[PDB]
Order: C-alpha cells, then structure tokens, then sequence
C-alpha cells in the first residue's frame, strides 16, 4: 500500500540519519525509531533492509542488528522482555517468507544477525507457527552455497535444541546423516562448522536418551547405528594435531560428545572403548606437557625468536574435557576398572596438572585474601589445579588402597625427577614438589594408614624428613615454605616426636611479620591442623610449650588483616583456647580484650560476630575465666542492649543476648551482682523495647537462664518501683505471648513458661491461668509449626505433673473456639505431634500421649472420651503424584483417644527407623512404647480399636508382638 | 526395583548416594531417600504441571524456560520457594 | 563450575508424560529443571543435616521436617503426604 511504501521510506531515512555525525541528525533519528518502533510492519521493513542482497551494507548492518532486537522484543506478548506491540500474524507470515534467504548472504556479520533471529523465532514459533523450519534448513545444507550451510548450521545448533521427544524422530534420522557428511569432508568445511556438526550430534543424542530410557526402542532406530560411525569418526579427529582442520575447541566439543555417549549409551560403546581410551590417553598426556609449558612455567617477558601464527584458544576448557572424560569413566561400574588399573600413570599426570602457574603466582602474591579464598577446601573457585586435585579425591575414594600406592609411585618418580631438574638450573623444580605436597597432603589418610599396614613402599619417614623438612629450610618461594608447613601438619600422625617438635617450631616462625602473606595464612592453616589432631589423639602435651608464641603469633596477624584472612586467624584463635585450659586462663587477660575489640569493630559483619561468640563461649566454660572476663565482656554487653536500635547493627543486639545467656549457663549460683544488677536488668529492659523478633526471642533464652540457674537472686532483686525480678520475666512471658504482635516473638516462650512453671508457679500462682489464657488465645494466631510446637509443648510438659487440674483447667473455658479449650489443644496436639522434632521435645510429647490415653481409659474421664479429631486423608495407591490442583478437584473424623493411639504407633516407628540407622530423658523411648502398646493391646477396649489402625500401623504392631 | 516398590520414579538409590557421598551427616535411614525422592519428584510435577499448563494455555506442545518462569512467579508458594532457594 | 553435580533429565521426563503425556520439553527447560532438582536437593541436604544435631542421623523424619522448614503452606503439606505414601509403600 501507498502508506506502508512511505512509511519505509521513512525507516531509511531514520537509519541513515542514525549513522550521521551530525548529532542533531542522530538526537531526531532516535526520536524517529521510538514511533517507528510501534508501526506494524516495522519489522517486516527492516526484513528487507537486512535481507536484500544490493543494499548499502551500513545500512543492512544496522537493520539487521535492530531487526534482532526488534524480533527478541516483540514477537511474542508473553515474552519476558515483551514490549508492545506484538508482532501481527500478518507481519510474522512475511518475516517468515522473508529471512531465510538472508542466511545465504556473503557478509558474514548480516548472514549470523539473519540467524540470529530466525533462531529468535524458532524459540517461539516452532512447530505450531512455522512448520516448515526443518525441511526449510536441510535444504539450505544440501544446496552447495557454503554460505547456506554456514547460516543453516548456525540456526541448526539452537533449534536443534528446540526439538522434543514428540519431533525428534522426524529430525534425528534425517539431520545426523547430514552433520556426518560435514563433521568428515575437513577439506570442504571450516573448523568451527564441523563443530557446530558434533553439537547437534550431541543435542539429539540426549533428547535420543531420555526418551529410550522411559520406553526402550528409541535408540535403537534413531541413532544407535550412527553412534558406530560417529564415534569412528570422533576417534579419528582426536588424533588430529592442532592445524588448518582441527584446534582446541574443536577437539573439546568431539571429546564432550564421546564423554555424553559413555554417560548415556554405555552398553553400547562397550565395542568401541578399546579405541578410545588410548586417543584421550595420548590427549591426556601430551595436554599435559602443553600445559606446564604454555601455563604453568609460562612468562610473558620472554620474547620469542621466531615468530609463528599461533592462536591456542580454549585451551584450558579442553583440559577440563579431559577430566570430565575420566570421571565419566569413573562413574560407570563396567569402565571404571581401566582406570583402576592407570592410577599410576593417571596419578603422574594429574600432579603435573596441579603445579601452581605463573599467573597463579601474580594474583595470590597482589591479594593474599585471594589465597586464603582459593586455597581452602571449600573454594567455589575452578582452575586447572581444582580440577585435578578433585580428579585425584575420586579416584583415591573409589579406589583407597590403589591410589595409595599409585600416589607413592607417582610421587616417588617426580621427586626423583625433580631432583635431575633442580641440577640442571630449572628455577621451577620446586612445583613439582609442592605439587606432590599437596597431592600427598590431598588423601593423606589413605597414604598413612596403608604404610602402618605395610601394604605400600613408601619411605614416609624420608617423605617428612627429606622433603617436608628439607623444604622448610629452603628459600625457592613462599609457596613451596607454605605447602610445606601446611603438608607437615596433615602428617601429624605418622611424625616422630623429634619431627613434630622441628615443624611446630618452624610453624611458629611461618607466622612472623618477616615472612610473606601466604607463608603466615599456610602456618595458621597448619596450627589449626595441629591443634585439631592432637586433640583427638590425645597428645595435646608435646603442643602446650607452644601455645604462648602461638597465641601472640595469630594475634598479630590479626591486627595487619581483615576479611578472610581475619575469619581463618578467628577460627584457629578458638581451637588453640580449646587446647590446654590452664593456659587461656592465664591468657584471659588478652584473649579477651581482644575478641571484644574484634567483635565491635567488625559489628556490621555476622562472621565475625559469630566467631568472636565461638571464642567468648570456649572462656565462658573455663571456670578460671568467668570472673575476669566478665568484668570486661559484661559492661560492654550491656552497652549494646542500651544502645538504641536504628544506631547499631542489624544483629549485633541480639548476638549480644546469646552471648550474655552462654555466661550465665555456665556460672555456678550464686551469680556476680554484675551478672544480677546491671545484666539481667538490661535484659529484661531490652527484651521489653525491642521491636526485633530475634532479640526478643533471644532475651527470653537468656532470662530463663537466668530462672534456672539462680530462681532465688531472680526473685530477691528488686528495681526502684518494687517489681522483682519475676515480675519482669512475666512482663517478658506477656508480651511474647501477645496475640497482637508477631507469631514468632512465641517462637520459645514454650521453654521459659515450662522452666518458670518448674522452679517458681507455686510463687504467684494465679498468674499461671493467666499465662495458658494468653497461650490459648496465641496458638489461635500461630500458624507455623515451630511456634505452635512451643506452645503446645507447656501443656504437654503439664501431663506429667498436673495431669488432672489441666484437665479441669482447660474444661473450664470455651478459648478461642466454641468447645472446650481441652478440644482445642488437643485438635492442634494431635494434628501436628507427627512434625515435632527434637529429641527431648519427642519424649515428653509421647509418653504424654501415652498417659493421656492410659487415663482416658482407666478412669472413664469422658473430657477426653467425646473429643473427636481429624484422623487420615485416605488416599488411592494407584494413582499418581498428588498435586495441589489435584487435591481441590476432589479426612476421617474420629476418637481422640483412636488418633492418639495412632500417633503412639507413629513414633515407635520413628523411633524404631531412628535406631536401625523432666528426668524422662533416659527412659528408652522404644522400650516404652513397645511396654505400653504390648500392655494396651491386651485391654478388653483394644478390640475396637484395632478396626481403626490401617495397614502400616498394624504392620508396626507386629513387628513388636 | 528399589524406586519401583515405593512408586517413584525419581531415582532412591542415587539419592542414597548422593547424601551419604555428601559431608551431611555420617548415617542415614533406608527411608530418607525414599521419602527426598517423593519430594523431588512431587516438585517437578507440580512445575510441570503448571508450565505445561502455560505452554497449553498458549497453544503450545513444548515447555521452554519462559513456560518454567510463569509457572513459578505466578504461583505464590512455588515463587516463595524459589526466592529461598536461590 | 566444580562437579549443577547431577543428571535427572531422564526422570524429570518420566513425571513430565505423566502430568502431560503430549507435551514435550526443551533442551534449556530441561536444565533448568535439573538445576532447580539439583539445588532443592542441596537445600534439604543442609537443614536436614544441621538439624541432626538438634536430635548425626538423617531419617524420613529428619528430612520431612527440613521439608516443612523450607516448602510453604500446601507444598509442604502435599510433600508430606506424597513423601510419608513412599515410605509407606516401600516398607509394606
């Protein structure tokens, strides 16, 4: 039409003057394209513009790349990205009937943004919309333009991906045939397009596995005959050296679609394995040497002689290729034995894979928080080296005892060659050491335990001496030094004393300010090593002469370092505290000042607020610290529960309270006046201000600490107005237990109402119904389980000790329903005592069930008789999975006494499974219940009961009797 | 055999594995597996479910990741279990 | 990017043609649906493992309760009944 033809008109000249200089030109184009952007046949304008072969290419160039955008942004309403309007049916026929012969356009960069969107298109109109894609493409394969193939190809590898079970046995018999002729005529086609062949090999061949795998007779007539010729074919090119028909991308996407056939098609690939695992022999091992010489010893300064045109790319993602093949192989119970039997030579290399690189070198010496992150065993970091040391920790699991003495061989035989290399000059010798260090270090277990056995040759005592220590006193590189101190420490149990007294010494000087940043963080590394073993040996004596140079060591590391550093000198502070406690009494004095002065100036960070927790807890439990450091640590505690809420540190408060709770858990009545006047005041006041649910719920664990350990101080102090100490903890009782606040400030009242109840309640008695009011009218608002678990855990504490004025209690009020509040609890009980966890919580709630029947039945208590409760959801056995939707598309009511006993049953299975893998904590949940339920089934009542137990329950009971 | 008497079919065994090849705890029930795989396998059906239940709504016979997405974010406990999860 | 560690393409497709026998799925919807199994996984294998010290034993108690902590509202009282039908059935 006249107004579509101006219209386009209009769009060329909006491009044109998009590419001017003139800014004023540009300003307005854009101004221009934002209404063209709206017009229907917008697209279809900037179809033609891209597709058409005579066109000025700054113009085809810049249709086509908005074309792209345009298509990614409008060609369907429920896109994520959507803007409007949406391409008309119309417009997408045209575009349709338009784009494809722009994928054989001679421009390279027009040919790939005309891919580009067809694959666009694909994502959201294949098949439905554009049916005729696939015959579309395969032509453009066939036709002999390359340029066809090169754009055909490249759509291919997306909408192969597009392709379902539903439509692949239309395209796999037809498209693989074709990916063949191309992956093998090397002298027609370029690299990167035989590459794109074994991609869409690879593609279908998962979709090819997932459908044989549900119904078998899918892999047999779509690719099982071509898997043959393939994997001849990929065979072939892994041999094929680097040059004008292969390169490392390459032989990565050929060696991923042998490791996705040996994962999906094992059985058949059993013919082929003798073959292959020779060519990735051959790739694993002269990778190897590329490696260590283009990486590892690789510098940047030295200039080459002869000049060469070389382009290694991706390289390194080969490598990883490499390893993935192993582990497939590893991951297969029929393959895994050829790797069994190559641990040797496997081990060998895998060492040379992991030797620290010159750039490795650069990044760890410029940021030793680097270091400490890359280096930790729960590093989110993948190199080479991770890799390798991963490879290695398979194997040495798989295969414990072969490892062990392939690791020894391998070792044995780098040292021996590494000891030729450092005589020749080779400055890099020493990587091959610590890379055997840390290999060794890696599974030490493995090498220890099979060298007391005497099942392997291996001189450990050489090892530690001739190498370890021999290293220590070497100066080549701090990361031999460090290796070294880390590697000793993973020995600690095959050392002589003579040794361990030599690497604690060089240990303690790892840490000195003259040495390097990595060779201090490796040598708090190694005390925390130390520290941990001889605990668990027992043989924390020969470390006690240590601990003060230790101690000073990582508290001046502490002072020069921040963030992963500071966590990691945190962590082994702790643990040395746990060594000898005569001796972090002795050091109080600067232990504890120091974890103070840390813990407020990293109070934004929880890490290290935590950590500073662990430190102040291992004091707490030190009887020769609690009065020192709570002179200190107390008044500034209490410094923060003053301290007003938006001005301090989301955390900080209530970490506070924790650590105030843990003080007085672990002091002995009577407690200091700091601890009762100037603590539990501040407390209470905290707890009753604040608006946060964690300092809350925090203040009130530590209040009932305080009612545990001390009732009487509690009740015997007094503020200015008379209210005594229990008065505040019912002020705290009340307002967690407010229905109007959150449902979670309840998330452990449970716990200070049963305590309160335990040791006073007798002491202003009257408030006790006052509090199960308020917990009645708060499990009303709770929905959540561990908050209602809370409450209903005070009256299941209650039926050990008053069962019958509970009883009475809750008859005697309607609560927040119209039944007695006793229908109430134990609708709520009942339903839920299948989700209780905890092992103590456990116990009280059972045999509280078990009693509460056991009454109900020899009295004729009718309270509990005539409460019917929710009791199964009877479900079909031959139906699916239940979802959501299929449950409103579609619960028996029976005696509580009958759901009791039901839930009886159900924890004696849990307990029962538990096992195969108050004071009531000893009694053996199992044998009571067994007792009770063997005594119940004999009960003249039982015989109606029974009818009510389903199949899994009555099974439960005959596995008892 | 094992997934198949307890009417899964998300893989027991390898879930198995899969917790005890993990540093999560040093002992686990025959039944954990068991009873994880139901989960795993009652969550992918109701994702299914719904993002199939989008592609159809569409006229569609392919769920693609789009399909996953609007599943998700409107339902309100599958967006508020993934918000946690991510 | 060390070893998204599993494979369950295979059985995410089997529960697919039960819920939607016709409908098939794609390549990347397929990983991300490995991904989102893979991670669920981990995120149960983490509360279910730190909770074993609060009763070092993972059983189907221990897991459905990291279940409960961490599905919301009717998931997690279908995943219960769903999970708590398997073991039923596994142990008969």
């Amino acid at each position: 039409g006249p107004v579509a033809q101006g219209l386009k008109e209009a769009l060329v000249d909006t491009l044109t003057g998009i590419l001017s200089p003139v800014q004023e030109v540009r300003a307005a184009a854009e101004e221009q394209i934002k209404v063209l952007e709206v017009t229907e046949e917008f697209g279809v304008h900037l179809a033609e513009l891209t597709v058409d072969p005579q066109g000025a290419l700054a113009i085809r160039q810049l249709a086509s790349v908005i074309l792209k955008q345009y298509v990614e942004t409008h060609w369907c309403a429920q896109s994520e990205k959507f803007r409007p309007p949406e391409t008309t049916e119309r417009a997408k026929i045209v575009i349709r009937e338009l784009l494809p012969n722009g994928l054989r356009e001679s421009i390279s960069k027009v040919r790939s943004s005309v891919a580009y969107a067809v694959s666009a298109i694909a994502h959201w109109d294949w098949p439905e919309a554009w049916p005729q894609l696939f015959n579309l493409l395969m032509e453009m394969l066939v036709s002999g333009d390359l340029n066809a193939v090169h754009g055909a190809m490249r759509v291919l590898t997306e909408f192969t991906r597009e392709v379902t079970d539903t439509q692949m046995p239309l395209v796999a018999p037809v498209i693989l045939p074709e990916m063949y002729k191309i992956f093998t005529m090397a002298e027609v086609y370029g690299i990167r397009t035989r590459s794109r062949a074994v991609e869409i090999f690879t593609t279908c061949a998962h979709m090819i596995c997932n459908m044989e795998e549900l119904e078998k007779g899918a892999a047999k007539v779509l690719i099982f005959p071509v898997v043959q010729q393939f994997t001849e074919a990929f065979v072939q090119a892994l041999q094929i050296p680097d040059g004008p028909t292969s390169d490392s991308g390459f032989k990565m996407e050929v060696l991923k679609a042998v490791t996705a056939l040996v994962k999906n098609f094992p059985k058949h690939m059993v013919s082929s394995m003798q073959q292959i695992l020779p060519i990735v022999w051959n790739t694993l091992t002269e990778s190897a040497a590329f490696y260590v010489r283009t990486e590892v010893n690789y510098t940047e300064e030295v200039e080459d002689p002869v000049d060469s045109d070389g382009e290694v790319l991706g390289f390194e993602n080969l490598v990883f290729s490499i390893f993935e093949f192993v582990h497939a192989l590893l991951e297969n119970s029929k393959f895994k034995s050829t790797v069994k039997k190559a641990l040797p030579e496997l081990i060998y290399y895998i060492i040379l894979y992991m030797q620290i690189t010159e750039e490795q070198i650069k990044v760890w010496t410029a940021n030793p928080q680097q270091f400490v992150e890359d280096e930790d065993d729960d590093t989110f970091s993948y190199t080479v080296r991770i890799a390798a040391q991963d490879l290695l920790l398979a194997v040495a699991t798989d295969f414990q005892n072969e490892s062990a003495a392939a690791l020894a061989a391998a070792a044995t035989r780098h040292l021996q060659e590494a000891e030729q290399t450092k005589n020749s000059g080779t400055e890099h010798w020493w990587k091959i050491h610590e890379a055997c260090m840390l290999a060794l270090g890696s599974v030490k277990a493995i090498i220890t335990d099979s060298v007391k056995n005497g099942r392997i040759h291996f001189d450990m005592h050489g090892f530690l001496t001739n190498v370890i220590l021999a290293d220590l006193n070497l100066s080549v590189s701090p990361f031999l030094l460090g290796r070294a101190l880390w590697a000793a420490s993973r020995f600690t149990v095959a050392m002589s004393p003579e040794l361990i007294q030599q690497f604690l010494q060089a240990t303690v000087s790892g840490l000195h300010e003259t040495q390097p940043p990595s060779v201090r963080i490796s040598a708090v590394r190694a005390i925390w090593g130390y520290c941990d073993q001889l605990k668990v040996s027992e043989s924390t004596h020969v470390l006690q002469p240590f601990l003060p140079s230790i101690l000073d060591g990582l508290i001046h590391l502490a002072a020069q370092f921040s963030s992963e550093v500071l966590n990691l000198v945190m962590e082994t502070l702790c643990i040395v505290c746990t060594v000898d406690p005569e001796f972090t009494a002795s050091m109080e004095s600067k232990i504890c000042p120091f974890t103070i002065a840390i813990f407020l100036k990293y109070s934004n960070d929880p890490v290290v607020a935590s950590l500073a927790q662990d430190i102040f807890k291992e004091l707490s439990q030190i009887e020769a610290c609690q009065g020192p450091m709570q002179m200190r640590l107390i008044p500034t505690l209490v410094s923060i529960m003053q301290a007003p809420a938006d001005k301090i540190p989301a955390g900080l408060c209530a970490t506070a309270i924790d650590i105030l709770t843990t003080v007085v858990r672990n002091t002995k009545p009577p407690l200091s006046q700091l601890l009762i006047c100037q603590a539990f005041p501040a407390v209470a006041q905290c707890t009753l201000h604040t608006d946060d649910n964690a300092t809350m719920q925090n203040g009130g664990e530590c209040l009932r600490a305080y009612v545990s350990v001390t009732l009487e101080q509690v009740a015997q102090w007094h503020d200015e107005q008379g209210h005594n100490g229990l008065w505040y903890v019912m002020q705290v009782v009340s307002q967690l237990l407010d229905p109007r606040t959150s449902e979670f400030t309840a998330a452990f009242v449970g716990r200070l109402v049963s305590t309160l109840i335990s040791k006073a309640g007798r002491e202003l008695g009257e408030n006790l119904d006052q509090i199960l009011r308020a917990i009645l009218s708060k499990m009303q608002q709770a929905e959540t389980l561990s908050v209602m678990q809370s409450l209903i855990m005070v009256f299941a504490h209650l039926v050990h000790t008053q069962l019958e004025p509970l009883l009475e209690f809750l008859c005697s009020l309607p609560g927040p329903t119209g039944k007695p509040a006793l229908e109430f609890v134990m609708a709520e009980w009942t339903s839920r005592q299948h989700l209780f966890y905890g092992q103590y919580e456990g116990k009280v709630s059972s045999v509280a069930l078990c009693k509460l029947l056991q009454h109900g039945i020899n009295a004729d208590d009718k309270r509990l008789q005539d409460i019917r409760v929710k009791g199964e959801e009877i479900y079909s056995m031959d139906e699916g999975i239940r979802t959501r939707s299929k449950s409103a598309k579609n619960w028996t009511n029976i005696p509580l006494l009958v759901k009791i006993l039901k839930l009886i049953i159900n924890e004696l299975s849990n307990v029962m499974e538990a096992n195969a893998a108050d004071p009531l904590y000893q009694i053996d949940l199992q044998a009571y219940l067994t007792d009770f339920l063997c005594q119940f089934a004999q009960q003249p009542c039982y015989i109606m009961f029974s009818g009510h137990l389903n199949d899994n329950e009555r099974r439960v009971l005959q596995t008892i009797g | 055999t094992r997934s198949s008497r307890a009417g899964l079919q998300f893989p027991v065994g390898r879930v198995h594995r899969l917790l005890r090849k993990g540093n999560y705890a040093e002992r686990v029930g025959a039944g954990a597996p068991v009873y994880l795989a139901a989960v795993l396998e009652y969550l992918t059906a109701e994702i299914l479910e719904l993002a199939g239940n989008a592609a159809r709504d569409n006229k569609k016979t392919r769920i693609i990741p789009r399909h996953l997405q609007l599943a998700v974010r409107n339902d309100e406990e599958l967006n508020k279990l993934l918000g946690r999860v991510t | 990017k060390r070893r998204r560690k599993e494979s369950y393409a295979i059985y995410v497709y089997k529960v697919l043609k039960q819920v939607h026998p016709d409908t098939g799925i794609s390549s990347k919807a397929m990983s991300i649906m490995n991904s989102f199994v893979n991670d669920v996984f981990e995120r149960i294998a983490g509360e279910a493992s730190r909770l074993a010290h609060y009763n070092s034993t993972i059983t189907s108690r221990e897991i459905q309760t990291a279940v409960r902590l961490l599905l919301p509202g009717e998931l997690a009282k279908h995943a219960v009944s769903e999970g708590t039908k398997a073991v039923t059935k596994y142990t008969s």
